[PDB]
């Protein structure tokens, strides 16, 4: 049915993020709040494109601006950060709720050195007006042609030319 | 009565069965033809309706 073409290994080489879970998901909401950017239209690829191939381009800037916002806080509290995502591990849910200190201690350092601000309770679950260059494909599922329909029954009803026709029956 | 009423009224008879033989005949050429190429009013067996299937965006990107 013809050919698969896919993108070459050249280009999947990004600069991997080499953290693990819990650092991934203490630092996670201020992460979500500073990195929307690449993220939302990266998304938003994903959903329109329909297809990971034609949003390769996206997807080495999220996780490069994933860096950016990682290694911004090794410059400042990431002491406090390592304290922090070294308590969340021990919980076996990778829970907030019993490492409330150390999220205050994270939260009051990046308060004012960065400035990142917390994200209230359902602002990350909210969909987001993103600016984009591309145009919206012209069919997401390469769809094919259509069939014509059958034409239209149309016309006004006229009476049974010499009635049922069935046999010698009449009227 | 006179011969011309029979006459008359034969012919109008005769009128009447050809138009009904003429179109019988057509009827099983015309259901026959339908049930071929389908594109006829009738015959239409029963398809899924294109109306009931979400399009909404899903929980997984590719679809």
């Amino acid at each position: 049915p013809g050919i698969v073409e896919l993108p070459t290994l050249e280009d999947l080489k990004v600069q991997e993020v080499k953290v693990s879970s819990s650092v991934l998901k203490a630092a996670a909401h201020h992460y979500g709040a500073q990195c929307d950017k690449p993220n939302k239209e990266f998304m938003l690829c994903r959903w329109e494109e329909k297809d990971p191939r034609r949003c390769l381009e996206e997807g080495k800037l999220v996780n490069q601006c994933a860096l950016d916002f990682f290694r911004q806080i090794k410059r400042h509290c990431a002491e406090p950060f390592t304290e922090y995502w070294t308590c969340i591990d021990y919980s076996g849910l990778q829970l907030f709720r019993h490492c409330r200190k150390q999220q205050a201690k994270f939260d009051e350092c990046v308060l004012d050195k960065l400035g990142w601000v917390r994200p209230d309770l359902g602002e990350l679950s909210k969909v987001t007006k993103v600016k984009t260059d591309r145009p919206l494909p012209e069919n997401p599922y390469h769809s094919r042609a259509r069939p014509e329909p059958n034409p239209e029954a149309e016309g006004d009803l006229k009476p049974a030319k010499h009635g049922s026709r069935l046999f010698f029956w009449t009227m | 009565d006179g011969p011309e009423k029979n006459y008359e009224k034969t012919m109008a008879i005769l009128q009447i069965e050809a138009e009904k033989a003429e179109l019988r005949l057509k009827e099983l050429e015309v259901r026959r033809l339908m049930r071929a190429r389908g594109d006829g009013p009738w015959y239409q067996y029963p398809t899924i309706d294109k109306a009931l299937i979400d399009h909404s965006p899903k929980t997984t990107p590719d679809n």
